């Protein structure tokens, strides 16, 4: 599968 | 290339000398007082990230300009080079340093040197050869996951299987019975049970061992140098091979070659050159920072203990088994060698300068360089595996090509005028440029190893159409600078640049800078001897700089090809449009007092800084019935206020017998001022972050209270609303608001010691980041009960509320959890970097043979010990969020030196 | 030493100068369609409804839509250069089309004022563009009406919202913020683009993909359905039904030879081309497939209830077409209704599970005229076209009578996002805790309870605005309470 | 080196690479052309050959007249080629023809691709023979490998 | 036909090179250019932009090394529609084409 | 080598074809030298051949 | 056209 359960994206690298 | 007035570090070679990582910058962690230098990702392939003093920008780049030996480079070219070639690095970090510069010393400039060999009269040899081992720092985060029953029971019970089932039902054939799927395939068909298990109950598995290994790093490098009359070499030729710890394969080498000559041809001509260039294969692991089901960190925690990727000898098997599945699942070792991978780069610096002194006091001198790197790089998918959808082959070639070239002629004509009214007038030019490029081709339906040519493909709905990508840019940049000089105590240099870039539009590519700032010599004026102290100078300094590394073509209005048929061509709206883009500026103010003691054997700095960035370059997010995504403008400031300061020591205690000493520190506050359409905050969307004018950048998420003992559920802070504190239990948008952390660490610096003996030799450098925290994603899964049932999860989700059990703090099973508090975590840190233990051979000990005359003996240790806040792994590899995480590595290396 | 560079590839905006130019960025805007209104983008509509339940392989990528997870569907999806998907995602590509389309359908009309075209013949092919545009303009604001305003039968809701529709812009203007207009302003800009191409569209369809007039008339019979103009939808209906005769299919195995081809079905009014090598795309998040060497094998992460195998007759086509009894290779059914267009393939042996983008097939036509038809009275015309559609498919029906005008569009459009939509017009709340899971499959589709109610008029039904919208402007009024 | 006066070891190595690029193109619109509509090929060539030639002489008299001189070696030379080509066609304009803005179905192509590769394992001494100062003798004698023969 | 199908070339070449040498340790260095044009009107040419830099040492009585390094840049166009018969080009068409 | 590439016939799978006869006992081509010379100078060694 | 009236072919380069 693919688990994006949350998956909170990275917003500073 | 340091000035007088500004404030300046400088590293010797001692420091950038084997740390076994290709990342060299990893050595400065914690090394200059306000560079704050992070790698966040543990694959030999990484390089780490630098912020000199502040964050600079919300949109364009923050990291400093990397200079070697005068022409522009990269922190990936860097990588190509053998370090033992590197003579000093210099960070220049205020404004007053870098003023001869323009690319984007708004974020200082870092300088390194290469070695050129003493001149002397006979020549040096010497010979490196060192041995060592990537391991794995943190194990804490399985120390407490749910076994192979245990969390059976945990499924069962929340009947994650079934209505009513129990524990051997779900077990007795419902996934014990998936056999079934192995007697499908040939090779395992009557091998399970044999010699292969793919489910068990019984003997859980070690999924960490399953995933990751101890991986050998090597290198070696041999040296010679040495001078004449008036002409100097440095030659040095080496190789380098680092393995990724992760079986998920990835790995790094170099084999390093360099030339460096300078030489006086008479008393009004001199000329220099220093060639280098290297042949490096770089494979990079990239599952990790994405979540896929049994991969990665996030898979050494997730995946059940009850299915076991190992035959009956505890080998790796070539493919394991999870429920409900078509295709049996491949193993990383077994995937690795169904899907080759290789790259080779060929690369080229070449370097020359020519010094022309005509009349006493001025000195032309003109430079060029140019940088040649060839990358090629092929792929394959191997046809015929069983376990793969289709058994037809594929292969994917790529050709990079990568040409800058720079120059850089001055011409300064210093003289005095007086005896105590010195002078130099400094001034040249600068012409960087840049040429890119990338092809590639692939090919598909192969039925046959030995037949795999690119051009032996199908010929149909088997075509492929190929890829192609151009960039280019370019720099034109005039300079000028003078220093001053009145007696011997007081310093005045004032400086003023022109720079151009091709990044920028047609009526706004130029921009002007200037710097100003001065010395003052108190000890050699006002107390010109003293019992104490040795030297003691107060400079200050203020600039303005500008900031341009965004993309090449973010200023136009532009329009692409979108196919409808394939007939004809059709036409799309593809970028939004700039015409005013221009430079980012900024503006340093330092205020600095140096000093030193007991016989200049004991100094220390202290340096103050206003860093204010106008004119700002931001992303700027658009609103989606615009119908583009971003687009850059100058929009929006911000400063970054802060102080740091060094001191070194020295405590030795005999006259043989040294002991050092050295300590690191800075604290930088950020601060935003005006943001984009008007706003004042602006939430980064799924990412817990705020930009808001009032302070600096911080998290934005909801205060987490607990659960309500009465009914198992979760509560939540209300944000403004006091008792004569309120929480609710119904989660809203709105229960949202800025916390008072902050996303970049605001405190950065690390300390050094240092000892001796006759010979013996011990050191160790630590390094710390404190004010640093990350939301670790992963316990987004391993931590909750509403969701991801299939997936291992903490062994705290046995005492959720119920009925019948209610005094504890774990939520009631059916409920998911949000990106709240329960995830912000500290992840703050002091690491143990470098640990060595040197042993220089007696002297006395090379009598009579006159071949050698030096010897040494390592056995070094990097990351060797961390102090864990954070709860996953490691605390460095993230920053925002920490997801399926590459831990960083900890290292034993042994080395041997050989001198003659 | 000249230093401006501008890049390979890209070329600037510039107004029309030539028929030649028109005629490509019009592709590009039918080009820019085909990732848009697109299948894909319909499946989240599709699984909040009440007729899925998750399965032990989802990794909670459909469960928040499935189980109402509303902490999730707040803020969810992505719309950035990386991925495009999810709430979010369908919030901005419909964006994106009403935008280009704007510039396509405005550039156009300055092209005629100007005189920029030579002839007579490139003017009138220049006017049934400029009509083309308008239909499409059209599509954008309703398909993001569809799921970001309330329908008219709303109970709490946020201060202010309840008769809204969203920001509503008529030009290429991507420097805009402003705040959303009402329901009523859209509802006549939807309708009148409609119509203003209409009188301008020729009477028969030139090609099966471009917008056509028969396409026009079938938009809008949908739409004012769903406002419940009943009146009017059957009267547009009425103008194309009869054009596109439905499939004829002697058996299961026929059947699905022709409603999976693109090229021979001929029932599709408007799709969007298609070749192996550009314009195909899988589409397999209902039914898990995956190709295993010549077969195909099944692993979904929802199946659906047993209510929903047994509206379909054992001999009615549909029930090993668009439904398939694959699950756990036999034991359980699948909504099987994207599972391939075989001209797709790269190799004819082999599956690659690629369709294309239907716009419109006449079997929505039927059922729009049926149920429009029983609320206006008019039955004669109302079991004519109910047992014909019905019977072509294999099973016809017993009775003609709005109940059973609600089961059979439901067994005609699952998979196609339309049940959440009419389950709000039939005043059907979820129930999802309620109903039982296919037998066969234990162990394996399991009942997982809601996280949130859906009893009639609740806001939930309705989308909320993206947060990118909600941050960048606080001008907006959002939808939800919470 | 030369350790004890008569031999003289030397270690000899070198590298050759060569990174060709090539480009071309059948310009688009032209009314002179049997179609107007443009294409674009790209390729990209590679060669390395490495050597290796280390020999050990020791020269040493042995009389006033009576020279000599013995050196032997070995040389392993060795070699890796390559080629890579892509083409696309149907492009409308100048500023539109990057090999992925091509036509889709029949326009489609196949890449090229060619590989090559040799090598050459020798051995080798040499003498040479003094007899006052007026004759001179020297004998020698090779073993050569090569990867072009079975 | 001759003038239609043949062209005078410009042909241009510069160098600057260093030598010298000191107690046991030598070196040469070079840079330069090279630039020819074909004279035959179908487009041929050759062009080179040259760097050398070698270098020798004695270390001490008993090793002693060396090294050599050289390379370039080049732009080679070959015309090819020559030793084939084709209507109007090349000698065989200064001579055969109609006047 | 005796040698086999591809032919393809179809788009749907690959065929082969014979490509080159072959030749085990290909080895060495072996030529051999005899030279017999004479030099001198005269005059002041400014005088040769 | 491309006359190879005749275009004997080269058998030493
Ligand atoms: C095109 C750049 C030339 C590459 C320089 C090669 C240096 C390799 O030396 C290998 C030494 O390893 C032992
Ligand atoms: C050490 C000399 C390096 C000087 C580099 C200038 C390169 C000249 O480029 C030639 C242009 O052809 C492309």
């Amino acid at each position: 599968a693919s688990t994006t359960g949350g998956n909170s994206q990275r917003g500073s690298g | 290339l340091s000035t007088v007035s500004g404030s300046v570090a400088k590293v010797s070679s001692e420091k950038l000398a084997e740390k076994p990582v290709a990342n060299i910058m990893d050595a400065l962690q914690g090394q200059v007082a306000g560079m704050q230098v992070m790698t966040t990702s543990g694959d030999p392939t990484a390089v780490a990230s630098v912020e000199i003093h502040g964050t600079g920008s919300l949109g364009a780049s923050s990291a400093p300009l990397y200079i070697v030996d005068g022409m522009q480079t990269s922190l990936d070219v860097v990588a190509t080079m053998n370090p033992n070639d590197f003579e000093s690095m210099s960070v220049l970090k205020d404004a007053s340093a870098t003023s001869i510069y323009g690319a984007r010393a708004a974020n200082g400039v870092v300088f390194i040197q290469t070695k050129k060999g003493k001149m002397s009269e006979r020549g040096r040899i010497t010979f490196n050869a060192s041995y060592g081992i990537s391991q794995i720092l943190n194990t804490k985060p399985l120390d407490n996951m749910m076994t192979g029953d245990e969390l059976l029971d945990f499924q069962v019970k929340a009947g994650f299987w079934g209505n009513n089932q129990t524990v051997q039902k779900v077990k007795d054939m419902i996934l014990a019975g998936a056999e079934d799927l192995y007697g499908n395939y040939d090779s395992l068909k009557d091998e399970y049970g044999k010699t292969l298990f793919p489910v068990d109950f019984n003997h859980d598995a070690d999924w960490l061992k399953a995933l990751f290994k101890t991986a050998p790093t090597s290198q070696g490098d041999i040296s010679f140098s040495g001078g004449s009359q008036g002409t100097s070499y440095y030659a040095s030729i080496g190789y380098f091979d680092q393995e990724g710890m992760a079986r998920e394969p990835a790995n790094f080498k170099r084999y390093s070659g360099r030339l460096n000559f300078e030489s006086r041809i008479n008393e009004w001509l001199k000329v220099g050159a220093n060639l280098s260039g290297a042949i490096a294969n770089r494979r990079s692991a990239d599952y990790f920072g994405k979540y896929y089901m049994g991969s990665g960190t996030f898979g050494v925690l997730t995946m059940p203990r009850y299915y076991n990727p190992f035959d009956v000898n505890g080998d790796l098997a070539d493919v394991y088994y999870m429920y409900g599945a078509t295709r049996p699942s491949m193993t990383e070792p077994y995937f690795a060698k169904m899907r080759p991978f290789s790259s080779e780069s060929h690369q080229a610096n070449v370097n020359g300068f020519a010094q022309i002194t005509p009349i006493k006091g001025l000195t032309l001198k003109a430079q060029a360089g140019v940088d040649i790197t060839n990358t090629r790089t092929s792929s394959k998918r191997m046809p015929n595996n069983p376990y793969d959808s289709t058994p037809l082959g594929e292969r994917r070639e790529r050709a990079y090509r990568d040409v800058s070239k720079s120059f850089t002629n001055t011409a300064e004509y210093k003289f005095s005028i007086d005896e105590k009214h010195d002078l130099t007038a400094l001034m040249g030019h600068e012409y960087i440029e840049y040429e890119g490029d990338v092809i590639g081709a692939s090919s598909k339906g192969f039925e046959s190893d030995k037949l795999m040519l690119l051009s032996q493909g199908k010929t149909g709905n088997s075509l492929s159409l190929p890829e192609h990508r151009v960039a280019e840019y370019a720099y034109l940049s005039f300079f000028s600078r003078f220093n001053y000089g009145f007696d011997k105590w007081m310093y005045i240099d004032f400086s003023v640049r022109n720079d151009q870039s091709s990044r920028f539009g047609s009526n706004n590519r130029s921009a002007w800078f200037y710097s100003v700032g001065g010395m003052f010599d108190i000890y050699n004026k006002f107390i010109q001897e003293s019992n104490w102290l040795s030297d003691l100078r107060l400079k200050m300094s203020y600039g303005t700089t500008g900031n341009s590394e965004i993309g090449n073509y973010n200023h136009q209005a532009l329009v692409t090809v979108n196919n409808y048929t394939e007939d004809a061509m059709g036409l799309s709206i593809s970028t939004a449009g700039n015409p005013d883009l221009s430079w980012e500026k900024q503006s340093q103010f330092n205020f600095g007092l140096a000093a030193g003691a007991f016989n200049n054997r004991l100094s220390a700095e202290v340096d103050f800084y206003v860093r204010t960035t106008n004119d700002m370059l931001i992303d700027v997010p658009m609103p989606y019935i615009s119908g583009f995504f971003s687009q850059y403008q100058n929009v929006g400031s911000m400063k970054n206020t802060g102080v740091d300061l060094s001191l070194k020591g020295t405590i030795y205690q005999n006259k043989d017998w040294n002991v050092y000493a050295s300590a690191n520190f800075n604290y930088n506050r950020q601060e935003i001022t005006k943001l984009f359409f008007g706003l004042n905050k602006y939430m980064l969307p799924n990412t817990g972050t705020i930009w808001e004018i009032g302070y600096p950048n911080s998290f934005y998420m909801a205060e987490y209270a607990g659960i309500d003992k009465k009914t198992g559920k979760q509560l939540w802070y209300v944000p403004g609303q006091v008792d004569a504190k309120v929480t609710t239990s119904q989660y809203s948008a709105d229960l949202e608001t800025r916390i008072d952390k902050s996303v970049t660490p605001p405190i950065t610096g690390g300390f050094s010691l240092g000892a001796s003996w006759k010979g013996l030799s011990l050191d160790a450098d630590f390094a710390y980041i404190v004010g640093k925290w990350m939301i670790n994603n992963d316990r987004y899964f391993t931590e909750n009960g509403g969701g991801l049932m299939q997936l291992n999860k903490d062994k705290m989700l046995l005492n959720a509320w119920t009925e019948d059990n209610k005094e504890t703090d774990v939520p009631k099973l059916g409920q998911s959890p949000q990106f709240d508090t329960h995830l912000l975590e500290n992840a703050s840190f002091l690491r143990l970097k470098n640990l060595k233990l040197t042993y220089v051979l007696p002297n006395s000990l090379f009598a009579g043979q006159n071949v050698i005359g030096g010897a040494r003996v390592y056995l070094m240790a990097r990351n060797l010990l961390t102090v864990t806040k954070y709860k996953g792994f490691d605390p460095e590899a993230g920053g925002n969020v920490g997801k399926n995480q590459y831990p960083n590595s900890k290292q034993y290396v042994a080395g041997i030196q050989l001198s003659f | 030493c000249e230093l401006d560079r501008d890049p390979e590839g890209k070329d600037f905006q510039q107004p029309y100068t030539s028929f030649v130019q028109t005629k490509q960025n019009r592709d590009g805007l039918y080009a820019l369609l085909r990732n848009t209104e697109n299948p894909r983008m319909h499946f989240y509509q599709e699984l909040q409804s009440d007729m899925y339940c998750t399965t032990i392989t989802d990794g909670n990528s459909l469960a928040p839509f499935v189980n109402w997870d509303l902490g999730i569907l707040n803020d969810h999806g992505r719309a950035d250069e990386d991925e495009v998907s999810g709430i979010a995602g369908y919030y901005f590509v419909y964006n994106r089309l009403n935008q280009q389309a704007n510039a396509f359908v405005n550039n156009t009309e300055a092209a005629l004022q100007n005189q920029v075209y030579k002839n007579s013949t490139e003017i009138a092919n220049a006017k049934s563009f400029l009509a083309e545009g308008k239909v499409l303009q059209a599509l954008a604001i309703w398909r993001l009406m569809d799921r970001f305003s309330f329908h008219e039968s709303v109970t709490e809701v946020n201060s202010g919202a309840k008769d809204l529709g969203v920001i509503l812009l008529k030009e290429y203007n991507p420097g805009y913020i402003g705040p959303r207009a009402t329901k009523a302003q859209c509802y006549d800009y939807i309708l009148s683009r409609l119509s203003e191409a209409i009188e301008v569209l020729p009477e028969n369809r030139e090609s099966v993909l471009y917008v056509s007039r028969d396409y026009a008339y079938a938009l809008r019979a949908r739409i004012y359905l769903a406002l419940g103009e009943y009146g009017k939808a059957a009267a547009d209906a009425k103008m194309v039904v009869d054009k596109y005769p439905l499939i004829g299919a002697a058996d299961a195995s026929e059947f699905e030879n022709i409603y999976r081809s693109d090229a021979n079905n001929p029932e599709i009014i408007f799709r969007g081309f298609a070749s192996a090598t550009l314009g195909s795309f899988t589409a397999t998040t209902l039914n898990g497939a995956a190709p295993a060497g010549k077969d195909i094998k099944y692993n979904p992460s929802a199946v659906p209830f047993q209510w929903v195998v047994d509206l379909y007759e054992n001999e009615d086509f549909r029930k090993s077409v668009y439904i398939a009894k694959v699950v756990k290779k036999d034991k359980g059914y699948l909504v099987n209704k994207f599972l391939e267009d075989k001209a797709y393939r790269d190799v004819q042996d082999k599956p690659n599970l690629k369709v294309g983008a239907r716009y419109f097939s006449v079997a929505e036509v039927y059922l729009i005229l049926v149920e429009s038809a029983l609320q206006t009275g008019d039955t004669p015309t109302a079991e004519k076209y109910l047992k014909a559609l019905s019977k072509a498919r294999g099973a016809e029906v017993s009775v003609v009578n709005m109940e059973a005008l609600q089961a059979e569009r439901t067994r005609e459009l699952i998979g196609e996002g339309s049940r959440l939509r009419d389950m709000v017009r039939w005043s059907i709340p979820n129930n999802h805790d309620a109903f039982e899971t296919q037998p066969g499959l234990e162990g394996f589709a399991n009942t997982t309870p809601l996280k949130a109610q859906a009893p009639v008029g609740f806001y939930a039904y309705t989308w909320e605005f993206p947060q990118r919208d909600r941050q960048t402007n606080p001008q907006l009024i959002k939808n939800w309470p919470i």
